[PDB]
């Protein structure tokens, strides 16, 4: 069996209410992805080399091209037999009214996800976005005007909600509490900096725990260790 | 009577109240001129002074506010 | 203009901060000073600092560069 | 400029500083000028 | 029967009053139209991709090319035997004429439609649309130097009326009268976050419609439910 | 600071002159509020108008935008 | 402007003139403001 | 600049609005200091 690409419609940016939903005649022969980090590149005075600074990272593009066909030697992957492809005008309609074209409820386009059977953009089966660039382009004609032919390129950006977002991103830090397993070979100082990055509080952390020689620690004692003060 | 500022490239030993000599600029500007000011600009490596030369003609009553309000703004 | 019995043309500084020279335990991108008659002299100093991942500024919390210093 | 408190200052080290020059003269000849009788 | 391309001319912005039409004595091969969005890109600081807002959509494009040819091997679609295009200086005077001077009423450009048979670029049959760009090119003259072929390419925009805009924009907000069924399943808190998105105004509905008991609803009932107020 | 309990991010205004609702009435490119303290409250609007093949402005003939009203 | 002696004079005769009037009016628009109570 | 009312007006929807603001900041800083002793 034969998939085929799908695009399907929401209303709601947290993509629960579907609105419908688009099948390609045809899939692409290829697509492609495009990714971007951003950092800060100033530089000190005769100075050999530099370590830029992170900035922030970009949202992704994607681009792909296709084609629609009605002259009727292109199957229908329907299983009838004698079936060809013989209507472009109707594939064009329902294509642009439902990704393009304005809606009556939101005043704004739809969102719109991208699925192509066991394809895997990366941690993720589709891929969540909204059009910013098409161009169609008509190229055969029937005697009474109506086309035969319709080659298309688009252009599509990343969309991601913000809730959403700075959840994706876990944030591990000072902020949290932490709570470590005390092994074979381990000292205070060492894990107190591998928590902190600094050994100087553990002075602090042995009194979080009630340690009266904290010199010689047992192998079966979970420590905690407590966030820092928000601000000092 | 005459006023300017000149540039070039980066000068230790740049003093202000003493005298310089200016030419190539004709018979109605060279001669003695007298320094009032400096700058020093070191910006990505680069090095250069600029030399001011004159006085300007206003009182310096003329261009602060030194004396209060009438009633001590109350 | 240029100092006599200059083998290499390379422009130095030094900035010291009560009797401390700090010029290499920073990143320092520019420097300006202003020797005018009849008014005080000033100077002014910009340095690269910040950081969106540690959400702190570094060199601002310091103990080099706080209001009163010489 | 006559004056050398009425420079701009450079703060960037890394590269149109001939055009941010231009538009400070035009305005303090614009300002100057509007206060003589 | 073949049908041919025709471009009608109109003094209403309204398009109701017609000045004139020009028939085109060849089809072109094919044509292109463009399409786009625009968003707005602003990213926080130290954040990981980004959720962009809707800005506006653009006025379409539309590019096209022709010929025009009087070497006399052409045929004439009229039915008459032995006849064959020989006049192009009079089809560029009638193009110009219609399309490109200034009308001495208006003080501007006559306002285009383009139509072709029963091509359809959309919702609908036809194309309103202003010219921006024109070139023409002379490339084979006669003995007393009257030209026997010209090639043309030409650029238009895309026009619609304010009154006519804000109506195909159905904008559907808290800014109208809603009306709904009860059917079975139904509960009063979804259907009042499903209409305003905040399941919390629902007891504000119950008193619209009279309802003693809002905990459990007849199942042919027609609720009404009124607008915002316009500022709070 | 995005409000709870939005479903889609479309920012919307209106434009009310002597409570007549005048939005989408005229072309509006732009709108600017100042709020400080110690001062009088200030707002902005820039709107499109102008056509040089009717010779007029058409907006500003009109009675919703003279000075005087609330 | 509203008025003549606020213009930028023009002292080049070999071709941005729209860049250092547009940012001259935005300067003396920001100034003025600042005097009103 | 650490005031509201010291920021440019932006009055064009279609599309440079980072050199008119480097040109405005540069000005006030020209001016203000102007005026201590």
């Amino acid at each position: 069996a034969l998939t085929k690409v799908k695009l399907l419609a929401y209303q709601d940016k947290r993509f629960e209410n579907k609105l419908g939903e688009f099948e390609l005649p045809i899939n692409p022969e290829q697509f492609s992805q495009s990714f971007k980090v951003e950092y800060n590149r100033e530089q000190a005075q005769g100075s050999q080399r530099n370590d830029p600074e992170f900035k922030f990272t970009k949202p992704e593009e994607l681009k792909l091209d296709f084609t629609f066909d009605g002259t009727g030697v292109v199957p229908v992957n329907n299983g009838k037999p004698g079936e060809f492809h013989q209507d472009v005008a109707d594939q064009v309609r329902v294509f642009l009214d439902l990704v393009y074209s304005m809606n009556s409820e939101t005043h704004k386009p739809n969102f719109l996800r991208l699925i192509w059977g066991d394809f895997s953009f990366g941690e993720k089966n589709g891929f969540d976005c909204l059009l910013t660039d098409l161009q169609i382009n008509y190229t055969l004609f029937d005697q009474t005007g109506k086309p035969l032919r319709a080659k298309l390129s688009t252009t599509f950006t990343s969309y991601v909600e913000q809730n959403r977002r700075v959840r994706e991103e876990g944030k591990q830090s000072p902020d949290v509490t932490h709570q470590r397993k005390v092994k074979a070979g381990d000292t205070l100082p060492l894990m107190t900096h591998r928590i902190y990055g600094d050994p100087a509080y553990y002075l602090q952390i042995a009194k979080v725990n009630g340690l009266i020689n904290f010199r010689k620690l047992a192998t079966n004692t979970d420590l905690r260790f407590p966030p820092l003060e928000k601000t000092q | 009577k005459i006023q300017g500022r000149v540039k070039t490239k980066g000068y230790p030993d740049a003093k202000v109240d003493v005298l310089i000599q200016l030419a190539g600029v004709g018979d109605r500007f060279n001669g003695l001129a007298y320094v009032s000011g400096i700058r020093h600009e070191i910006v990505g490596g680069a090095w250069d002074t600029h030399i001011q030369m004159g006085l300007p003609p206003q009182w310096f009553y003329q261009e602060v506010d030194i004396i209060d309000k009438p009633a001590a703004g109350l | 203009i240029i100092p006599r019995n200059s083998l290499y043309d390379v422009a130095t500084f030094k900035l010291l901060s009560d009797g401390k020279d700090i010029t290499n335990d920073y990143t320092v991108l520019s420097i300006t000073v202003n020797q005018i008659v009849n008014r005080v002299p000033t100077a002014r100093i910009i340095l690269r600092d910040g950081a969106a991942a540690d959400e702190t500024f570094a060199a601002s919390e310091g103990a080099d560069l706080v209001p009163g210093q010489e | 400029p006559l004056e050398i408190r009425e420079l701009v200052i450079k703060a960037s080290v890394n590269e149109q500083s001939a055009i941010i020059a231009a538009c400070v003269e035009q305005v303090l000849a614009i300002l100057q000028e509007k206060s003589e009788r």
